């Protein structure tokens, strides 16, 4: 959870509205195992 | 480190390049709430999007720690702060900061 | 190399890139109590990892004709975690802490502010007004709880001690055209090796707008104060049931 | 022993007291070094951060050109015990005639330095001390007359039943220390050692000595240290009937072999209770003095 | 020098003069987890003396018709002291424990009882009698606190399996002849090094009454039953807002 | 470093597992020694204390007159994969023609070893497991005759899409293991490993899954432990149209590299559900047998 | 906007414990994630059509 700590300040000329990108990765100590049939997509059916 | 798709409200296709960033604005100053979301990766979800959402969907288990790196794309004359907390397992959505 | 820096202690981490020194409170270090200044004779527990982290209490507002707030420690921290649930059960109590105070503002705005520990901070009232009455300060207004208490009177500091003199203590100034946050560690100063965490207050920050808040009409008009502590080196000793107070 | 390394790489159970500083002998004042004049860059020492929140660390021979002087100086002045080693008025005991303070020829006295405004401001510029005394007890009638009466001081200490009234069996003093002078002699002094179950005294407390729900009828007892209440001073005519000279009795503390812990700003504002920090609402006083304009004198 | 015994841990001390022996759980002493079996990268905090002490949980009463009761471990301690504070703040949770269950009476008294410890005992409830619906037992008979629950049925122990062969795990015999009081220390008995003491309950305690009570008109008709335990080598992992279930 | 006493004296962080017994090589049963008559004063062999909890450590050389035996009877037998490592029947999947339960030429089996009351009795002796398998699908008629039919097994992983129908694009099994055999080969045998994120399986787990009011709706998910939830098992006939010869597959599962942990009493009751320890509750029968009186048999 | 990601340790962030990991990567090399056999084609023969 992202919580406002104080405010977003912002002076006179500057914008109101901002944005925050948040970008995920692994470690070093990552690992997987036991491979597997992907779950999170679907196909149609009569490909051409 | 690849985009967390955070805010994934929208729906239609003109609209569809909106879920990569989450807007901060200015609040009445009593510690409110920004965004929530879950850390699965392997769940129908932010994770879904990434390079660890789809290798880790060809995995049934996984281990090790993930990390969230975000990153500010406002004016440079504007500062704030942010409390990013993560709550291990058990405990719901929290009601204040 | 000097404006950054990062506090990591226990499972919390604090990282701030307009920031000021680190001060230490009269030189001297958080520590245990040694067998020498040792008094009881039970072995005390001491939690590692799981009190040793900053709280986040409460967000206050800065507006333009504020005064000042005060906190009175270890009062803030009775109802919150795992050190607010060790200080209802034990009886004897001993910790440093590490206050931060946050207070940002954009390059347009001006202001400042004094973080001050004063220890054994006694409120003394107006007695009446004229000094007739022996009136004393309410249960609501000695221990705040961990909301603080707005000053009436910041000039005397509500205790008959003057603000001038304030910085022969420990302080640090947020000044809102340098830096935006004033951290202070604070060792364990009583007369005693262990003390009670119910009626004590070790104690009191001091948080009060020197120069006052100023911006034109187009900025964002609410500036607010947040503090953050993390206690530091706790010790507990005897155990009871649980009383509030 | 130990196995896991988490313990044994840890650094649970610090007990020293990692100190920053060290005390260096400074028997006279600092001497000044020749300075000559410097034009460079990069190298400025008339510039700090007060937001830092450390005192100014500029010497006189970065700022001007000084000259070379070996400053003798002594600084033996400024000591705690140069400081606070002057006897002062602490308390004064009253014992008249005919009236309704002490009619019975005795009187009760609390032991507290906290009831006249010129010793208790320099006491309260620190909040822990740990003093010896040397009390005196100088005793005379209320026109400063000397006349030919014997006294009898008795300290209690906190817990022995107080006497009620000047035939008591509690005069008899067999455990607790009494000074028996007349009028006609130089007044007695006592040496009082440290006598508290506290390492230090302290004249702030805050909090409650006791545990409950504090409501407004037990709110008197806030600030009130009990490592303080040191007993009670009493005096009395020895003798069975009614005397005929009234007295006044002064004591005068001085400390030695003084520590002193945690400074703190000193009281602006006039006292008004004992050990009870209150000034007055309406008549807040600044501490300067006014002027008509800043830009002039 | 083996009649007597006295267990000292913590703030807390049991002396008893007709004791039998103190029993060990599976050779095993209960101990921290080293770093090879250990998961989680986070710092376990480990309060030494504030856990690690005895809680006398609840009396029942041994009557003539009595059946038996059990006691899910560690469902028991998550209201009591210290320990049920830390346990609804942490996550993961590590401990042995060591059991100590008094049970007295003269030596014009007769009877029996078996303190069993048995690892995951799962209740499985009489699926309607004739055993066609799929009922499944509530909550208030999973996880009955510290009260206990009485049992029904104690031929199947209310789970299918013989009372008869309940003495291959860890038994104690209350025969109140020689004895008056059985101690058991167990181990730490899961597949993972760490687990969560809200939802899983690692062991459960069985006291049965296998030969009865009986005593003439004249003696006094109650004895009572008394659970006293202590867990060993607590420790605890993560840290969140306390949650009850 | 440390500098406190009671944490460098202290057993704080104890990791090693501190036994009390040590496995010794014992390949054959023990012998027996010769005794002779003893008549002696306080050596009591036979008397013990069942209140203790241990077992009787009486030998029979103290209770008889024995005879030196060399015994050579090998316990080579009771050993854990002596005991496990015969393969047993843990399911059945049916494929019938015309009917309601899988008309459609697929179905699909969850992985569980509970299903037969033969298996599960000897596997719930333990209550912690880890072991490998190997499968084995004999694949017959109904009537026992042998078709010329092809078949597809195939393992779907937890959390892989199952499928919805026999012509589904989940079946082109391009990451999951799967098996192509006819019917008139010998059967098919895998070897599936310690497919567990635990260190052993566990077939009693007391206790929820999940967080939250457990009201009367999620009363069933006790007991369900998803350390051994390992996906599910299906079938089809390789094919777009209907086939013609109904089919029925048997599972045969024996476990060898057997660990065994934290024995427990063997069930005397009738099994009733899957992954549910229910039974009767009228019909409680006993573990023996009855007889008319104790004194006769 | 360096472009590289981040570089921070678990031990830089929190307090940590030492832990001997010894989770195997031999199951994520490309040998071990191509190396099962899916379907890429099929070829129809009928009588009729
Ligand atoms: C014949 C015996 C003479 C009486 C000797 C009295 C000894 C008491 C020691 C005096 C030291 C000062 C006590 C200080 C306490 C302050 O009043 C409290 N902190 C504030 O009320
Ligand atoms: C073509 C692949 C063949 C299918 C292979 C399946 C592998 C699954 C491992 C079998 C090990 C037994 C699983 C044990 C779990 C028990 O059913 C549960 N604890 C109780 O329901």
């Amino acid at each position: 959870s992202i919580w406002y700590q104080t405010n977003y300040v912002v002076p006179i000329g500057a914008p109101n509205t901002a944005y925050i990108i948040a970008l995920a990765a692994a470690q070093k100590n990552f690992t997987m195992k036991l491979c597997k049939d992907t779950s999170h997509i679907l196909q149609t059916a009569s490909i051409q | 480190e690849t985009i967390l798709e955070v805010n994934n409200v929208p729906t239609n296709a003109t609209s569809l390049m909106e879920r990569l960033r989450f807007p901060v604005s200015a609040q009445a100053g009593k510690g409110e709430l920004c965004a929530v979301f879950r850390a699965d990766p392997g769940r129908d979800g932010p994770w879904q999007s990434t390079m660890l959402g789809q290798l880790c969907g060809y995995y049934t288990q996984w281990s090790g720690s993930l990390e969230v790196t975000f990153m500010f794309t406002g004016s440079f004359m504007a500062t704030g702060k942010m409390l990013i907390a993560y709550t291990p397992p058990g405990g719901p959505l929290p009601k204040d900061r | 190399s000097d404006r950054v820096a990062q506090l990591t202690i226990g499972n919390s981490t604090i990282t701030t890139q307009e920031a000021a020194n680190i001060i230490v409170g009269y030189g001297e270090w958080p520590s245990y109590c040694s067998d020498d200044d040792a008094t009881a004779v039970d072995k005390p527990t001491r939690p590692d990892v799981s009190v040793n982290r900053f709280y986040t209490l409460d967000t206050k507002l800065w507006e333009k004709s504020s005064k000042g707030w005060y906190w009175k420690f270890p009062d803030v921290l009775t109802e919150t975690g795992v050190f607010g649930q060790n200080a209802q059960f034990h009886y004897l109590y001993r910790s440093g802490f590490c206050i931060h105070v946050q207070c940002n503002a954009s390059k347009f705005h001006q202001g400042a502010l004094l973080v001050a520990i004063l220890p054994e901070y006694v409120i003394g009232t107006v007695a009446g007004g004229t000094g007739t009455e022996d009136s004393h300060p309410p249960y609501k207004q000695t221990q705040p709880g961990a909301d603080g208490f707005e000053l009436q009177h910041p000039y005397v500091l509500d205790a008959g001690i003057p603000i001038s003199q304030l910085t022969v203590c420990h302080h640090q100034r947020i000044n809102l055209r340098t830096n935006n946050c004033a951290t202070i560690i604070v060792p364990y100063m009583n007369t005693l090796p262990f003390d009670s965490a119910l009626n004590h207050c070790n104690f009191g920050l001091l948080v009060v707008p020197i120069s006052p808040l100023d911006f034109d009409q187009g900025a964002t008009p609410v500036i607010p104060i947040t503090i953050t502590l993390a206690p530091m080196c706790s010790e507990f000793a005897g155990l009871r049931q649980a009383v509030t107070q | 022993g130990d196995r896991v390394a988490d313990v044994i790489e840890s650094s649970i159970g610090d007990s020293v007291s990692r100190a920053l500083t060290q005390a260096l002998p400074a028997p006279t004042g600092q001497n000044t070094q020749v300075s000559s004049h410097r034009l460079d860059t990069g190298e400025v020492p008339a510039l700090q951060a007060a937001e830092i929140g450390a005192s100014s660390n500029t010497s006189d021979e970065s700022m001007i050109e000084t000259r070379c002087v070996l400053n003798s100086h002594s600084t033996a002045e400024t000591t705690l015990d140069s400081f606070f080693s002057r006897a002062g008025l602490v308390g004064e005991i009253d014992l008249p005639l005919e009236g309704t303070t002490n009619p019975n020829g005795y009187a009760n006295w609390d032991i507290d330095i906290t009831g006249y405004a010129q010793m208790r401001r320099k006491v309260e510029l620190f909040t822990y001390m740990r003093f010896d005394a040397e009390f005196t007890f100088v005793a005379c009638t209320p026109t400063g007359q000397v006349v030919p009466q014997l006294l009898q001081y008795m300290f209690v200490p906190p817990g022995a039943p107080k006497p009620e009234s000047r035939e008591s069996l509690a005069w008899q003093t067999a455990t607790n220390p009494s000074v028996f002078v007349k009028l006609t002699d130089p007044p007695a002094q006592v040496s009082v050692p440290f006598m508290s179950p506290a390492s230090a005294y302290q004249w702030f407390y805050d909090g409650y000595p006791t545990f409950g729900e504090h409501k407004q009828e037990k709110d008197l007892e806030y600030g009130a240290c009990p490592n303080n209440m040191m007993g009670t001073f009493s005096v009395r005519t020895v003798g069975s009937s009614k005397s005929k000279y009234p007295l006044v009795v002064r004591i005068y503390m001085r400390m030695k072999h003084v520590r002193a812990w945690i400074p703190r700003p000193m009281r602006n504002q006039n006292y008004l209770f004992k050990a009870n920090p209150n000034y007055a609402g309406n008549s807040i006083k600044p501490t300067g003095t006014s002027r008509s304009a800043i830009t002039t004198l």
